[PDB]
């Protein structure tokens, strides 16, 4: 009974997924490494800050 | 037992055959008896017995050496003395 | 993705015989048990038989002992099931079930209603 | 033979009688002897007995109104050689010039008299042995440098004893050959410089008893012989062999000093050619006959087998190695317990207690074999001063209160696992940590009660050289001893039954297999074993002697407690703690803290 | 200034620590058991007679046990069992053979035995519905399971008087067949206890006590390294 | 050795009122033997000894007085038994020869 | 019917698999070779939180990086404040089978839940003073495995029915719910901009949802077995996953595929937890063999190790402000690192 409406269901998610606009992997990895550097400064973890300014120390 | 008197008799170990060094030996005289009390005024350490003693020991002797160096007295006259060595 | 296909089937005559695969993809099959399930008309699914990594450990039900045989192809990357002395009861959907976790001897839920890690299975009839 | 007021007999004059208040000057100079006694002479006036030739023999005696003798009195006479002053109080002061050249002397006695000092015996110079009676003379307090030079120019026997002197002065008998010197019986004495003998030859013998005389001087003593050192328990230390080359015959007062001549370790004997073969019963009037050999007494007893502390090499390096691994075992044990962050609970508890009370059990090891090795080859000059001194009561406190509180903790940990495995349902019951430190404290009280009656006279620890409660004389000391013995046996006896039932409690053939109830057997047999070896060996002598029927000699008592109570010191750090789950974690922790 | 707040934060701290204390007794005072079979099982009755999941509480000689049954969940259960890790045991309650749903039980406890959690938990075994299997077996089986033709009773079967020995047989194959997946696979950190028991049987309660009582026993001679 | 118990008659003397009594009582006397020695050793052991007591009880009388003094309680040691061996040099006072046991100081016997 | 639909199934799956090997020009790998590593990360642990009963299954950190809940299979959920250690509030639960929690941004109200179906909020700051349930939520039919806190009024969860849904704080009934799971949903995430959740579940799938639509935008096949974390990228562009098959992945919403797999060959135990650091360089994942291993986001290289815990880490967290990172296990402690 409702194994058609879960295919139904299914093939229409499926149609609305493809139909989007993906952007190239080497932008995205750009993206991901320019964020990265931006905020590589303000990284307690990264970098680790003065033991007089690191709240746990 | 009737023990001999101050006497002089042979020597079994240092008197070579016909060569005698006699030896003084006997018995004598001796007792005790409690101190009196004209004594006890004389005396700083108190004893409460006097004893009178009187040893067998040579009168005289001549001193020879035998045996190699051993020099030994022969008593020619014995007769029961002072006694120099009875404190125990 | 992960995915499981099954591949054998139809009519077969009482005493007759058959063969049923399994081809896998998607996963490391040399790293998990496998186990096979089917589920007969107006009745719920039942287990079949399992065959562990290495294929040195194998066990089957009652009603199957002595008439199927299960074996595996690490190489193939298939799974195999040797059919023979079918009988009537026998008729059912053989689904190709995998076992949820690797490096694992436990297999809970292969048996399981709407389970993720089995294929669509293929018809038997005798 | 007569006399105005002296009686005579064959020229031998006895003036006793109070008329003579004055040395007769008229008695005949050829007087063979003459006794003064009770003459009730006051003084004895100089160059009173001076030109008497036959005069063989002079005794004074009794005259307690005697108050001096003057300078010359004795004179020169060849012949005389005996003198006898006698019971005279009231006699205090002798010139010194009072006696001169006598070469024939051979006998002189101022005994039981009053005099402050010895006489002046420098002048005498007698050519004839001379013996030297000084007793009885309670008011001499000290001996001065070269008293006795010159008394005569042979050997000279000195009796200086039953006296007051209390000091010896440096040299006192130099140039003086010795043959002997009894100071017996002078109490007030202590000390003897190491020079009394300088200079001088002997004494052949040496008689020191009833004297507090600490050592003896550390040289002149080759030539001693015969040593008397009865009641002198100052005498704690002795000379080293090597100095009495000589030595034929020593009564000291302790019975360990006997055998520091322990052997014929005396190589050279004498056997001189007249001994070879060149009423009564002294030596079969024999001189040479086994001589070599020294005597002495009182002989070693039972309790004071005078070897080694570790009598065996062996024991000697097995204790060393023991010690070593109960300490570090029981320590690292301890710290790694203790520092952990994990909450503490009653078995960590109680294991750490059993750590220390067996890390006290490898500190007292570890003491007896380094003070066997700083006494090696040489225990009997210091086996008096441990013993009796504070560091042997320390020793058997440390055996007694480590031995005590290693069991008490032993059975405590046995019966927290049998009250969590029978009871573990009936959580009610449940053992809290306040309810161990209850009982660790009552254990601790057990057992510094136990260690400290020891002390206090009820079963002192210096019977033996280990410093173990030997004491069984007092009836209370027995009652002591052997409470601590059974207890120890009940502790075991308690043990076993404990396990016995957490045995019979676990079991369950129905659902657990055989091996299972093997392997919970074999372990906690391994533990009931452990104890057991340590305990058993030990306790069956210890009982049995404790009973006053000994079986065996405390020279093998040191090999069994070295060999065998150290067993539970070294495997309960092993058993209990190391290789356990949460040791092993808790040992990985801490090391990467120390990375 | 900044110690009126440290106070106030402290009092709170110790007001929380003291009922976390009281609270502590409690809950180290209660045995969790998980109640686990299928749904034809007897497992209703067994706490009958005794939101997603179900609670009944009891008590044996004044413990306190917890048992928990898990009614309102799929049928996937390899991700909500794992938070059973700390039971003192499970209470595995099987049926009686309808089709073949002893081979389901036998796979849901072998699955239960292996897993890499819950392999340190013991497990009650309760083969319910005696009376059925009497009335079926003395009225097929080993169409089921052809091993049970070649199976002889144990020689250490203690059946109750006037029993058929055929059901003994059939009792204590079924009883086997479990045991042999619990002894053939896993190791001795953890054991089964099998019992046979019915809807009217009040001896489940006192069963449970012991085997609890032998697991908590059992595992404090594994923190002693006695076992 | 020849020494054994012996009656012997001592007497003692008040020196308030110059008088004396007599009382009998047992004591010993006799020979031991002795050898002088032809050899001089100092090691060796000397050959002298003499017989002497063992042990001692005391006995009281009343000894009368003059003027205002009068009868008195006086005492002293009794011996029991005799021994051959060593003079004690302790509680014995080993001479020559002494004054001997019996006198009177008001009165000669 | 049904083999005309799957057979149109399989061809839009197919055109999809060629889509995206369509887009694979390289892997994160081969881009980041131009970037210098990590090295070695050495963060060992500040504090050490006692006091919960039984083992942990759930913290989170709060806005203000100081107060961190932690809910217990006990019963309890106790408020730390991590600065000083000492508890804030203990909150004894209706049911003591706790599988989440969380910490609502304004910090005003606490969620949990768990086999109950029931998921249970608390009024913190509260004027008669004590903690008490502002509201229950119920119609979930399988366990609750997480739940999140959209703002004061709205909170996601997601639950063992395959199904997430959004609940409406004040009338307690579901907004709208999300369908399309097949197995269990473990793990959920939100994205930074409070648009778009990710969902992880049993079934070696992520789903992102849309909040508002109530729809799901892109589908993630590349695990193996079963998924128990999920976490979100700080830009928002991309989020980390993980399962038992003993490998995280990296997944890029604007690429729609696997950017990056970190995995070794030591490792055969499954992922517990996930988070990302405030610069999104360390990926911190723990797992069962009682660790949790920092990964280097871009370079694929084990940074270091945290091996405090003596059991499993069950939950894990950093601090928005990235000051510290916190991570519950098993045997009931908290443990701080850094
Ligand atoms: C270690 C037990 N213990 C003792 O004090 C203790 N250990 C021993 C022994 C250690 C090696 C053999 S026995 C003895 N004692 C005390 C009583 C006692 C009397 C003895 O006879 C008079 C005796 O002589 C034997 C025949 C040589 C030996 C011992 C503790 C209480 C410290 C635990
Ligand atoms: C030796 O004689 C003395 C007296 O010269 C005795 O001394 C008496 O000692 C007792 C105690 O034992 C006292 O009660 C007497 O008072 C003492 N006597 C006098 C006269 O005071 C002594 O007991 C006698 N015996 C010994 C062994 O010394
Ligand atoms: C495994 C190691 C660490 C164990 C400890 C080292 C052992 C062998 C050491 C520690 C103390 C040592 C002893 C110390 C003193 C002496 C005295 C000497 O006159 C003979 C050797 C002897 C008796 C030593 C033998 C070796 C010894 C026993
Ligand atoms: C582990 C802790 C308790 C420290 C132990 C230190 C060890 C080396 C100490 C403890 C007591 C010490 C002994 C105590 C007594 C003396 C007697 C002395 O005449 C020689 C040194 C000697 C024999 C000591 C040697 C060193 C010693 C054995
Ligand atoms: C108590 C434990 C845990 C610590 C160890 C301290 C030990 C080594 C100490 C405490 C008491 C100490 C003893 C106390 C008294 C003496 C007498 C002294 O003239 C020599 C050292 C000696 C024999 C000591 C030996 C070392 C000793 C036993
Ligand atoms: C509690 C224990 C383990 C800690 C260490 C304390 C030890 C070293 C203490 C406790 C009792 C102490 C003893 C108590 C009494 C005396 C008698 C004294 O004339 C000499 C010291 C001596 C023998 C002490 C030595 C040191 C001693 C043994
Ligand atoms: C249970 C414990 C703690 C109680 C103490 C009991 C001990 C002290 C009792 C029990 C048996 C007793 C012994 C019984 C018989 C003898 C033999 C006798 O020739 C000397 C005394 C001696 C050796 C007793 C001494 C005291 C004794 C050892
Ligand atoms: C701890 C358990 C073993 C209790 C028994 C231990 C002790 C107390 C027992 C075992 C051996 C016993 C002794 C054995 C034999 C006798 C001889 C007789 O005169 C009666 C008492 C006496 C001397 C016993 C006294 C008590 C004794 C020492
Ligand atoms: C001094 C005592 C308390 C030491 C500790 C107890 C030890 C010895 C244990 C071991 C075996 C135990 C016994 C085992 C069985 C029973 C039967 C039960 O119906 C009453 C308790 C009783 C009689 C136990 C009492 C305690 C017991 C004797
Ligand atoms: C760790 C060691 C002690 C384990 C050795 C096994 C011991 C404890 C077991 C094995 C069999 C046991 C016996 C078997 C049954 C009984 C019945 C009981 O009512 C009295 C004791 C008695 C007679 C037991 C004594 C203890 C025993 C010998
Ligand atoms: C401490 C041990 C290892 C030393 C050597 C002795 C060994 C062989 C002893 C210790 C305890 C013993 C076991 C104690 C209890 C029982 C139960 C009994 O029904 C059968 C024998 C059995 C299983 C014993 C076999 C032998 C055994 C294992
Ligand atoms: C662990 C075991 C060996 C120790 C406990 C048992 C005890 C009580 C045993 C072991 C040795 C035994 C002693 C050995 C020898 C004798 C001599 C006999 O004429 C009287 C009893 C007596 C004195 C025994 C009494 C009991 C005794 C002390
Ligand atoms: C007996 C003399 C030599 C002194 C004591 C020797 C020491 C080194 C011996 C005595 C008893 C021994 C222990 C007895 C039993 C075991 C259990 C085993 O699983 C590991 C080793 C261990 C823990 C042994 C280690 C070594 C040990 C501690
Ligand atoms: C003198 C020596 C023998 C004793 C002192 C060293 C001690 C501390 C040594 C000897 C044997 C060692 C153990 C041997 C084996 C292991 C297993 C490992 O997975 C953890 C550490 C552990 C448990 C060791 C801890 C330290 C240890 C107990
Ligand atoms: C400190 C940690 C435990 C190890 C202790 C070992 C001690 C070794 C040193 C002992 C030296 C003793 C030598 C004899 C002393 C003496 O000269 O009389
Ligand atoms: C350990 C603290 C408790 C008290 C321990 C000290 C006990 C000393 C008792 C000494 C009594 C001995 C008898 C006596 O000599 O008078
Ligand atoms: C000699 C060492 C072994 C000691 C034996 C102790 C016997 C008593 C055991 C007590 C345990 C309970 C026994 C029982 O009641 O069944
Ligand atoms: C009186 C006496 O005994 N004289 C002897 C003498 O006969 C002997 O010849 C001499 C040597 O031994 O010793 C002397
Ligand atoms: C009272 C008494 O016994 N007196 C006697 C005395 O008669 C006798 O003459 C004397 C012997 O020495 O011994 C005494
Ligand atoms: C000690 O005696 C020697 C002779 O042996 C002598 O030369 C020396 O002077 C004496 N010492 C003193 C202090 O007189
Ligand atoms: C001593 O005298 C008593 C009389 O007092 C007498 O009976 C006894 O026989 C005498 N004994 C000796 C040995 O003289």
């Amino acid at each position: 009974t409702a194994s058609i409406a879960q295919a139904r269901k299914l093939v229409e998610q499926l149609k609305m997924e493809a139909n989007i606009d993906r952007i190239k992997v080497s932008k995205a990895a750009a993206d991901l490494m320019a964020y990265c550097e931006a905020h590589a400064k303000e990284d307690p973890l990264l970098t680790p800050v003065p033991a007089s300014e690191n709240p746990f120390r | 037992q009737d023990c001999p008197e101050c006497t002089l008799q042979e020597n079994p170990l240092f008197s070579q055959p016909g060569a005698p060094i006699l030896q003084c030996m006997g018995c004598c005289f001796s007792r005790a008896y409690p101190t009196p009390l004209r004594s006890k005024k004389t005396m700083l350490v108190q004893k409460n017995v006097t004893s009178e003693s009187t040893c067998c020991v040579a009168k005289s002797y001549n001193r020879v050496t035998v045996m190699g160096g051993f020099k030994v007295e022969n008593h020619t006259a014995c007769h029961c003395s002072t006694c120099y060595y009875h404190k125990s | 993705q992960v995915q499981l296909q099954e591949s054998g089937g139809g009519l077969v005559q009482p005493g007759g015989s058959l063969r049923l695969s399994c081809a896998a993809s998607g996963f490391t099959f040399s790293n998990y048990k496998m186990n096979w399930v089917r589920q007969a008309p107006g009745k719920g699914l039942e287990w079949v038989s399992d065959i562990s990594q290495s294929g040195a450990s194998i066990s089957y039900t009652g009603s199957v002992k002595g008439r199927f045989t299960i074996s595996r192809d690490n190489a193939k990357n298939t799974l195999y099931l040797q059919m023979n002395s079918l009988k009537p009861e026998d008729t059912a959907v053989y689904y190709c079930a995998r076992c949820p976790a690797p490096f694992t001897r436990d297999c809970f839920d292969v048996t399981s209603t709407t389970y993720a890690y089995r294929g669509q299975g293929t018809q038997v009839t005798v | 033979c007569h006399h105005r007021i002296c009686h005579c007999s064959n020229r031998v004059f006895l003036c006793q009688e109070s008329k003579v208040t004055e040395i007769p000057s008229d008695l005949p100079r050829n007087a063979i002897e003459l006794r003064f006694v009770l003459t009730k002479l006051r003084v004895i006036q100089k160059g009173a007995f001076s030109g008497f030739g036959d005069l063989e023999k002079i005794e004074i005696s009794q005259n307690d109104v005697l108050e001096v003798i003057e300078a010359d009195v004795f004179s020169n006479l060849p012949k005389l050689h005996e003198i006898r002053i006698e019971k005279a109080n009231n006699l205090l002061y002798i010139n010194p010039e009072a006696f001169q050249n006598l070469p024939n002397l051979q006998y002189l006695l101022i005994s039981n008299t009053g005099i402050k000092h010895l006489p002046d015996v420098h002048k005498i110079h007698s050519l004839q042995k001379v013996l030297l009676d000084i007793q009885d003379n309670i008011n001499i307090h000290t001996i001065e440098r070269n008293s006795f030079v010159g008394l005569s120019f042979e050997s000279v026997i000195l009796w200086l004893n039953k006296n007051g002197i209390q000091e010896i002065h440096n040299c006192a008998f130099n140039g003086t050959q010795l043959d002997e010197l009894n100071l017996s019986d002078n109490n007030n004495l202590e000390e003897l410089p190491n020079d009394v003998f300088h200079g001088a030859s002997g004494p052949v013998i040496l008689d020191i008893s009833r004297t507090r005389i600490h050592s003896l001087p550390s040289y002149g003593l080759e030539n001693l012989k015969k040593l008397r050192a009865r009641s002198t328990y100052n005498l704690k230390k002795l000379p080293t062999l090597e100095k009495l080359v000589a030595l034929m015959e020593a009564s000291l007062t302790y019975p360990i000093h006997c055998c520091a001549f322990a052997n014929w370790r005396r190589q050279i004997s004498e056997l001189h050619p007249i001994c070879n073969k060149s009423t009564y019963t002294e030596f079969d009037y024999d001189l040479c006959n086994e001589v070599v050999d020294v005597t002495c007494s009182p002989k070693p007893d039972a309790f004071n087998p005078c070897e080694d502390i570790m009598g065996y090499n062996i024991l000697r390096v097995l204790i060393w190695f023991i010690s070593i691994l109960a300490i570090t075992g029981n320590i690292i044990v301890l710290v790694i317990l203790t520092t952990s962050q994990y909450k503490l609970t009653v078995p960590r508890f109680l294991m750490c207690n059993l750590a220390f009370a067996d890390l006290c059990i490898g500190i007292y090891l570890l003491l007896i074999a380094s003070v066997d090795i700083h006494t090696k080859s040489q225990y009997h000059n210091y086996a008096i001063d441990w013993q009796t001194g504070a560091g042997c009561d320390a020793a058997g406190f440390f055996t007694v209160f480590a031995s005590e509180l290693s069991v008490y903790t032993l059975t405590a940990i046995t019966l927290e696992r049998w009250h969590t495995i029978t009871h573990a349902m009936q959580l009610d019951c449940k053992v809290q940590l306040r309810h161990a430190a209850s009982v660790m404290v009552m254990g601790w009280i057990f057992a510094f009660a136990a260690a400290l009656f020891p002390i206090f006279g009820i079963s002192s620890y210096m019977k033996v050289s280990i410093c173990l409660p030997m004491d069984i004389d007092s009836p209370l000391s027995q009652l002591y001893v052997m409470s601590l013995l059974v207890l120890n046996v009940l502790a075991f006896v308690v043990i076993c039954g404990c396990y016995i039932h957490i045995y019979l409690t676990v079991r369950n053939p129905n659902i657990v297999s055989s091996s299972s109830d093997t392997r919970i057997a074999k372990r906690m047999a391994m533990l009931i074993f452990t104890d057991f070896l340590c305990m058993a060996p030990i306790s069956f002598f210890a009982i049995s002697a404790s009973l006053k029927v000994p079986l065996i000699t405390v020279s093998k008592a040191k090999i069994l407690l070295v060999l065998f109570h150290p067993i539970n010191s070294c495997a309960n750090p092993f058993l209990y703690a190391i290789f356990t789950k949460n040791f092993r974690r808790d040992f990985f922790i801490l090391l990467s803290k120390c990375g | 200034d900044q110690r009126n707040e440290e106070k106030a934060q402290r009092e709170a701290n110790k007001k929380i620590e003291k009922q976390l204390q009281k609270d502590k007794q409690v809950y180290r005072a209660t045995h969790r058991l998980l109640l686990l079979g299928a749904g034809e099982s007897g497992k209703s009755t067994i706490v009958k007679q005794m939101t997603g999941i179900f609670e009944t509480k009891f008590q044996v000689d004044k413990v306190n046990f917890h048992m928990f049954d898990v009614g309102g969940q799929r049928d996937e259960r390899r991700k909500w069992i794992q938070c059973f890790n700390d039971v003192t045991a499970i209470i595995f309650v099987v049926a009686s053979s309808q089709t073949n749903r002893l081979q389901e039980a036998l796979n849901l406890f072998k699955s239960i035995w292996n897993n890499r959690w819950l392999r340190t938990i013991s497990v009650i075994l309760f083969l319910n519905k005696q009376d059925l299997l009497a009335e079926k077996v003395l009225a097929k089986i080993e169409d089921y399971f052809p091993e049970f033709a070649r199976y002889t009773t144990p020689e250490d079967a203690t059946p109750e008087p006037g029993e058929d020995p055929r059901v003994t047989r059939a009792k204590y194959f079924i009883r086997d067949e479990f045991l042999r997946i619990s002894t053939a696979s896993g190791d001795g950190r953890h054991y089964c206890y099998p019992h046979f028991t019915c809807a009217v049987d009040t001896e489940n309660i006192r069963r449970v006590f012991n085997d609890c009582r032998d697991i908590i026993q059992r595992m404090h001679l594994r923190q002693y390294e006695l076992l | 050795n020849s020494c054994e118990l012996t009656n012997i008659t001592i007497a003692i003397e008040k020196e308030e009122c110059r008088f004396c009594i007599s009382i009998n009582t047992t004591w010993c006397a006799g020979y031991c033997y002795t050898r002088d020695l032809v050899y001089k050793d100092p090691a060796r052991p000397k050959i002298q000894k003499t017989c002497t007591f063992k042990e001692l009880v005391y006995e009281t009388v009343r000894v009368p007085g003059c003027a205002h003094h009068a009868d008195s309680l006086y005492t002293y040691p009794v011996a029991t038994q005799c021994h051959c061996g060593k003079c004690d040099s302790d509680s014995t006072d080993c001479t020559v020869r002494g004054l001997g046991p019996s006198y009177c100081s008001f009165g000669e016997m | 019917e049904l083999d005309q639909l799957r057979q149109e199934a399989e061809q839009l799956k197919n055109q999809i698999r060629d889509a995206r090997k369509a887009c694979a020009d390289a892997t994160l790998s081969q881009i980041t070779n131009n970037i210098d590593p990590v090295g070695r990360i050495q963060m060992r642990t500040r504090r050490t939180l006692r006091g919960h009963l039984a083992k942990i299954y759930a913290m989170h950190w709060g806005t203000d990086s100081r107060l961190l809940v932690s809910a217990s299979q006990d019963g309890k959920l106790i408020i730390w404040d991590s600065y000083t250690t000492n508890k804030v509030h203990a909150i004894p639960l209706r049911s003591s089978w706790v599988m989440t929690c969380a910490y609502a941004p304004s910090g005003n109200y606490v969620a949990c839940g768990g086999l109950d179906n029931i998921c249970s909020i608390y009024n913190l700051k509260t004027r008669e003073g004590n903690v008490r349930v502002s509201r229950e939520l119920a119609g979930h039919t399988g366990y609750l495995s997480c739940c999140r806190f959209l703002d004061d009024n709205q909170i996601v969860t997601s639950s063992g029915d395959t199904t997430c849904a959004l609940w409406d704080i004040e009338t307690g009934q579901q907004t709208t719910t999300f369908t399309g799971h097949t197995g269990d949903v473990m793990s959920l995430s939100l994205a930074p901009d409070t648009r778009l959740f990710v969902s992880g579940a049993c079934d070696a799938s992520a789903k992102l949802w849309d909040v508002r639509e109530g729809m799901c935008r892109q589908t993630f096949t590349g695990h193996e077995s079963d998924i128990n974390a999920i976490c979100f990228f700080p830009n928002g562009n991309a989020f980390a996953t993980g399962s038992d098959d003993a490998t995280c992945r990296l997944f890029d919403l604007r690429a729609d595929q696997e950017l990056m797999t970190y995995s070794h060959d030591n490792i055969i135990c499954g992922i517990t937890s996930v988070s990302f650091s405030k610069s999104g360089r360390l990926l911190l994942a723990g797992y069962d063999d009682f660790n949790c291993n920092v990964w280097d986001a871009l370079k694929a290289d084990r940074a270091g190790v945290l091996a405090g815990h003596d059991n499993r880490v069950s939950c894990l967290g950093v601090t928005d402000d990235g000051m510290a990172v916190a991570t519950g296990s098993w045997d009931s402690f908290l443990k701080i690192w850094n």
